[PDB]
């Protein structure tokens, strides 16, 4: 029962973008800051350019091709949109530039000045990008706060498409083959069978909460990823991080509980994130919160992505 | 120090 994917996939040519800066690099290519010129529009839009290595396998490239196949069809203030991609000699793939970086790193660097009223924010924010990806259908496999990035400290949104799964209108269920897995952020019914759900992918975002909550810590850190599943069968579940009331805690406990069906909707998750949003003093406790504050380059014709619509 | 493990 499912409707056509109209979603285009826009090919960029190289001389309409201009590299600036190198963001990361790696075996399998390197990240440039840069700019996207269109041809002939007077529009300058800052973008992330994943260049590939071209000692890249064909199986290699199949992959990241099926991630932009996942980002192209995606339309959601809280998701990553893919640009473009550039068919060079090295395939490039083309993203809004999310300058603030990993909200992993953020929260982590910016631990003394974060509030109650950003860490709600988030977590509304990342429900709605869930709930979204819920409604068309998709399991993203991944989710964490690695994968969640910063375009501003008011506005995050989710990333890394690599383990997403369509779901058959029919089916409920993606059953996996084996991979290395992020196992210390996924559901039991994941670890043990290889099954993932839009329930699934509420478990990790409890996981993804406690990130925040707890400033950036490692999820049962110190303890082997492979004693991991039989400490949840035992009932054991991430500590209550101290800044956190009941009443946040026990909604991320409710994101554990065995009974996939027994946890929460993310569109329940952005209710009760954003009532507590309306309060935020009440259900966070931390030290000089009222005090506060969070927030580099011809910027004349720059527009960013959110604003650029075809 | 790794988030992905074999499994």
């Amino acid at each position: 029962g499912e409707a056509p994917n109209q979603a285009l996939l826009r090919i960029l040519k190289e001389t309409e973008f201009k590299k600036i800066k190198v963001l990361g690099s790696g075996a399998f290519g390197t990240v440039y800051k840069g700019l996207w010129i269109p041809e002939g529009e007077k529009v300058k839009i800052p973008v992330a350019i994943k260049e590939l290595r071209e000692a890249t396998s064909p199986k290699a490239n199949k992959e990241i091709l099926d991630e932009a196949y996942v980002m192209a069809s995606v339309d959601n203030p809280h998701v990553c949109r893919l640009l473009g991609i550039c068919l060079t000699s090295t395939v490039q793939l083309i993203t809004q530039l999310m300058p603030f970086g990993c909200l992993l790193d953020y929260v982590r660097e910016h631990k003394d000045n974060i509030g109650s009223q950003y860490l709600l924010n988030w977590c509304v924010q990342i429900a709605k990008g869930m709930n979204y990806l819920e409604d068309r259908r998709l399991v993203h496999r991944d989710l964490a706060a690695r994968n969640v990035l910063v375009k501003t400290p008011q506005h995050v949104k989710i990333t890394d498409f690599g383990r997403a799964k369509l779901l058959g209108a029919e089916e409920k269920e993606y059953h996996a083959e084996g991979g290395k897995v992020p196992i210390k952020w996924m559901a039991l019914e994941s670890i043990l069978h290889r099954i993932y759900t839009h329930q699934s992918d509420v478990w990790s975002y409890g996981v993804t909460v406690w990130e925040l909550m707890t400033f950036g810590s490692k999820p049962y850190d110190g303890i082997p990823a492979s004693e991991i599943s039989s400490i949840l069968e035992k009932g054991e579940r991430l500590p209550q991080p101290p800044i956190c009331t009941i009443d946040v805690y026990m909604i991320m406990v409710k994101c554990w509980m065995i009974d996939a069906d027994s946890r929460p909707k993310f569109r329940e998750l952005i209710i009760e994130f954003s009532k507590m949003a309306r309060d935020p003093q009440r259900y966070l406790v931390i030290q000089g919160d009222e005090r506060m504050h969070l927030p580099d380059e011809d910027m004349d014709d720059v527009v960013d992505a959110d604003e650029y619509l075809i | 120090d790794h988030q992905y493990y074999n499994d």
